[PDB]
């Protein structure tokens, strides 16, 4: 009738709106729509604050590059949105805060380009150590990237300065980063893009946790992870590369206990 | 794990007939496929022939087949390697390698070993 | 107060006027204080995967092109 | 309504066909897996199907009692210079591979647990020595009480400790124990730290350990021997089987691939190969 | 309606007789089994017949359990160079005579078999040593899972494979299991290969035993002391009990005349004489 | 949900008014979810020889000679 | 609605599927959907075997090279398939049998490739010769290509081995073999392969013959005739090259009179 396409698709919140012409639809995690903190399993007695559109809009994370020595990047949230205007700030002036995503990665080439991207939504990302003799050792500063993120790797490669430890992760590439084959990594949320088809994909994720709210600062939620299933090639070209980028929103956010300002160390 | 009490070499000249006994220690009964083998002096380590515990029967290897005989005594988990018409070419450190099974197959080499034996040595001297 | 449910009857004995046929039941009666402490009804429920499998906002029609 | 003891859908039969419908077709990109029944692709009879899932259920799956710990007890002579070990096991899962694992496949849960102990014991000088035989206690110490520091101080006056005496010889000990999370589903997997690290403090009081949380912290068994002390020694083990009754579950992760590594979801260098040799081209 | 327990048939009265009916007369050509009654041939008075067939119904033909084996088990010293041997039985009744032939006069059949574990044990040094209660474990490997390697190692985790543990000096264990069947009956009897010889391969490949199938496949039973070493030697003995119940039968066999000689129908030279001398002619 | 049942009396006491006469029965109570585990009623049916005696496709009428 | 494309289609016969997504729709010979013999038409009065899915299967010749030198190819029916599985065996197991078919010409380039395949389904196709001696000479095993087929030429070769004949046959492409004008061919049923639009073809034939049913070894029903109406080019390449591969499929295929196998003498 009037051609509505599975591939268009416009999505707007607060005062942002990305439209798109080569979408894959759109997947609405475990298929529960976000939303605010019910009654019935409300928590916290004080009256929560409800940021909406100062908080539920899209921001832009910073872009990479994707080449065919990527072997794949890692984000954690709220983490990454933690420099993100006011859902930065509303997010040091509270002690709990619970907060929905939709996730939105961007990145296109041509017809004549072609690779697999897989985004995955792992809920409670746990990553691995660098360090073969000290376990959950990393450091909250390697633990939190912030909005430049990680970087999956194809080799473990030890941390053998036991003097002044490296206390990051090293996550390996086919493991999931956590010890577990990537071919079945197919159970989360996840959206391919696969150059020939489409040009984004488009995660709604609900808060998932074990608690009715929490902090914020202290426990990432989600964790979204891509990693090229099909590498990179153009042309006969030996230098390909197109960029992705990932445009993270807070959804149905809110949070209670206001105090005052946390500050942390970051480096 | 299973072991395999390997015994008993020697070098005796041509024609010659020896033999090697290798127990189940180990629970011979359905699961071990007793093979014999032979490491050709670092060229050099070849499968003889080889038993189906479960029912007894045997295959060789293309050049042992007929002289060498595999035996078994089912009841006092031994397979017995009857290394007849030994000649000078029979040297080298002999084996006994047990596998598992298939509920039916037959135990062949492209099939097991598993488990191996001590690797106890026959040499067959020269003229 | 007792839990007389039944059991779904696999291997049929040659009997109907007490076993094979007629509906075999079983009772259970709890005998402590706290839930915790009850056997395993295993008389669960089943769901369909869709809350994994077709995780699509818009309803998957699979006769159709799945991307229209 | 549909349970678990129910009969999978009877596959229909289906004939030729030449149409614009395409079942075949999909596009994983989506994300959604195609949902096809057999009939969709090839020529069908109709099947009246018996098969039911009635034992992969999620209660099933748990529903085998595991090992989770070995520990180790004795009583020794009075006149021995070694003091007579008690031993205190911190309660987790994690100890062991088995029962991990099948933890693993999931982010979350709630799951009244059923513990059993089986004690058995055995002399250790090769003295035609006797014994009578023995008497154990299995002390819960929850988070924060007092741990019993001598085999026989107060701390076993059990004024509130909830303990079982076991006496050997006899049917293996049982317990049930409810949800005793301090959460509404225990954690597998804690993304995070405890303590924040504070721009205005020392980086010391602001470190914590990588994926330790509270939420998984249940406090631990302290285990003696009752019987004083007795001229022949006699050392006993005392294994716990933990069952998961009662069981639920929440969000699906892929199992476990590589030899597990301590507490975290750590791996060692050289276990980090799980999958053998075969060629692509020979089936 | 006719249940085992209900009366034979009254035997009627019959008088003398001068008719073109022949009863007397068949012809075993047909196949047909010639169905008299006293009364077809003789003069019978009337009679109440009371005997019924209640005990020789097939339920009754199998009521009694059954040795089927022995499995041997072990606890030695901790200084001894033999390792601590713990007993793998693949489970299948045709290890003993005794139930096999009762089970041979059927082709097939479906039954929930009643495993019952008597364990026994001794010493074996003339040691006025001690040992103390033993606790055993009888671990159910169901097809493929990891077969026990050491009497201590992970494998006995019991994550998944049901178990039992029992004390020594009690009433014998025992567990039901349900038809586990891959098919719709157990077949006693498998004429046939599980492998075709192809003509594009090598026979070795191609090669199985006649008479072998997976139908009849179903795991091991893994038996081990768990007390750990004892500085005297005790070895004990676990006789498996098997009474199949709910059972039902199909197509009957003539029963075996010859002494069995290994898992196949097969027999040995010597054994195949059954029948005894006797004379036509002397009662 | 118990399961009375009748036993067939083989010798009788001197009793009626309690044993002997009035129809002995028995109570029985499944006490575990699995059929696998109830044990056999052993009040099985009977059938007729024949599927076996007489496997012959025209009925067999003893009377009459049988190849005709 | 649901975007259903008449190049999107999905073929399914017995335990096979052919889908395809540039499809030019497909075409029912005279507009009869193939059927089995009727009881008012029936002849023979035997129980007639109805092989049904064991029969009715796509069974795939083998492939074809298209080049710029490529004439034509020429298939028989149920000849090409006497080879096929069952249909193969119960066409040598009787006497008489009829059967449809659904031929599936399959053959894909790329958007820079170009050119035309007309796929036409000649009722009866009779060839011509290769001698301009004797007439109608030519013998069965030529007549019979069975899977591989035969191909047309470009120009006419007699044969003037009159010592030992090649008695086979010498098909001239632009008079579509047997001495008629090619331009005219579009009067059977057909569908034309223009790389541009399609990658397939699709011709459903219901039984056409003189009798109602009749001997397979012998009389030949359907033809199939594949020409390249526009010839092959590629790139600014010299030797473009793409593939093109018949599957085709016998439909409500019936057999009278089991007898003893027949070997013909194929060589
Ligand atoms: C006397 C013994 C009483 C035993 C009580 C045990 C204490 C509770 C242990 C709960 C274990 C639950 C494991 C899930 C933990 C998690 O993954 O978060
Ligand atoms: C822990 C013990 C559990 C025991 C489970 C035993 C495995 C099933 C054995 C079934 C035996 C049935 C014999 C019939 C076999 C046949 O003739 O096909």
């Amino acid at each position: 009738a009037c051609g509505y396409s599975d591939r268009v698709l416009q999505l707007t919140l607060g005062n942002s709106t990305i439209t798109t012409q080569e979408a894959a639809n759109s997947v609405v995690a475990y298929g529960r729509w976000p939303e605010y903190l019910r009654d019935s399993e409300a928590n916290p007695v004080d009256q929560p604050t409800e940021p909406d559109v100062a908080a539920c809009r899209f921001y832009t994370l910073d872009t990479v590059s994707w080449t065919k020595e990527s072997r794949g990047w890692w984000w954690k949230l709220p983490d990454a949105l933690r420099d993100m205007g006011l859902f930065g700030q509303n997010m040091y002036y509270h002690y709990l805060g619970r907060s929905g995503y939709t996730v939105h990665v961007q990145c296109n080439a041509s017809k004549f380009h072609q690779g697999a991207l897989g985004v995955f939504a792992v809920p409670e990302m746990c990553l691995a150590g660098d360090s073969n003799t000290t376990t959950m050792h990393t450091s909250y500063q390697n633990a939190n990237p912030g909005e430049k993120g990680g970087t999956f790797t194809g080799t473990f490669t030890p941390d053998n300065n036991q003097t002044s430890p490296a206390r990051r992760f090293c996550p390996v590439d086919y493991l999931l980063g956590n010890g577990t084959l990537l071919g079945n990594a197919f159970v989360f949320p996840h959206q391919i893009i696969n150059l020939r088809t489409n040009n984004c994909a488009t995660l709604v994720l609900p808060y998932v946790n074990s608690l009715s709210i929490d902090s914020m600062v202290k426990h990432n939620n989600w964790g979204i992870a891509i990693l090229p299933l099909a590498p990179l090639n153009f042309a006969s070209e030996s230098s390909p590369e197109i960029p992705i980028t990932l445009t993270i929103a807070p959804m149905c956010c809110e949070f209670n206990g206001l105090r005052n300002i946390t500050l942390p160390r970051l480096q | 794990q299973v072991q395999l009490q390997e015994s008993g070499g020697g070098s005796v000249q041509a024609g010659g007939s020896l033999r090697l006994s290798c127990a189940a220690s180990g629970y011979q009964y359905s699961l071990l496929c007793m093979a014999w083998f032979r490491q050709v002096l670092g060229e050099g380590r070849e499968g003889v022939a080889f038993i189906t515990t479960y029912n007894g029967a045997m295959r060789y290897a293309d050049t042992v087949k007929g002289r060498f005989t595999v035996s078994q005594d089912k009841d006092k988990n031994t397979v017995y390697l009857q290394m007849n018409s030994l000649k000078p070419e029979d040297t080298a450190i002999y084996y006994c390698a047990a596998g598992r099974w298939r509920f039916g197959d037959i135990c062949h080499e492209g099939s097991g070993y598993n488990y191996w034996g001590q690797g106890t040595q026959v040499t067959v001297s020269s003229h | 107060g007792a839990q007389v449910s039944s059991q779904k009857v696999g291997a049929h004995e040659n009997s109907n006027r007490a076993y094979g046929g007629s509906t075999i039941n079983y009772t259970t009666i709890n005998y402590y204080r706290d839930s915790a402490s009850n056997a395993a009804s295993k008389q669960d429920f089943s769901q369909d995967p869709s809350k994994f499998t077709e995780p699509i906002k818009d309803v998957l029609i699979k006769t159709a092109p799945m991307l229209n | 309504a549909a349970t678990s003891r129910d009969a999978l859908p009877n596959t229909e039969a289906s004939g030729p066909t030449h149409s614009k419908e395409i079942p075949a077709l999909t596009a994983v990109e989506t994300g959604a897996t195609n949902p096809l029944v057999p009939s969709d692709t090839v020529q069908t009879r109709h099947v009246v199907q018996h098969r039911s899932r009635s034992e992969s259920s999620i209660e099933s799956f748990f529903a085998r009692g595991a090992c989770v710990t070995i520990m180790t007890v004795d009583n020794p002579a009075s006149t021995t210079n070694k003091d007579k070990l008690f031993a205190v096991w911190k309660i987790t899962y994690k100890d062991t591979v088995q029962l991990r694992r099948k933890l693993e496949f999931f982010t979350y849960s709630r799951f009244d647990m059923e513990l059993t102990f089986v004690v058995t014991a055995n002399f250790t000088e090769t003295n035609n020595g006797h014994a009578l035989n023995q008497v154990y206690q299995i002390m819960y110490v929850p988070p924060g009480a007092p741990v019993p520091e001598k085999w026989d101080d107060y701390t076993w006056q059990t004024s509130s400790n909830p303990s079982i005496f076991y006496t050997y010889g006899t049917a293996p000990a049982r317990i049930s124990v409810p949800y005793v999370g301090i959460s509404n589903a225990y954690s597998h997997f804690y993304d995070g730290f405890s303590k924040v690290p504070l721009k205005d403090q020392s980086a010391a009081l602001g470190d914590s350990l990588y994926g330790a949380a509270s939420l998984n912290d249940f406090g631990i068994l302290a285990v003696r021997v009752v019987n004083d002390h007795n001229p022949t020694k006699v050392t006993s083990k005392i294994r716990v089987y933990l069952k998961p009754k009662h069981i639920r579950v929440w969000c699906p992760r892929p199992p476990r691939a590589v030899a597990y590594y301590g507490p975290g979801v750590d791996y060692k260098d050289g276990t980090l190969t799980p999958l053998s040799t075969k060629d692509l081209t020979t089936y």
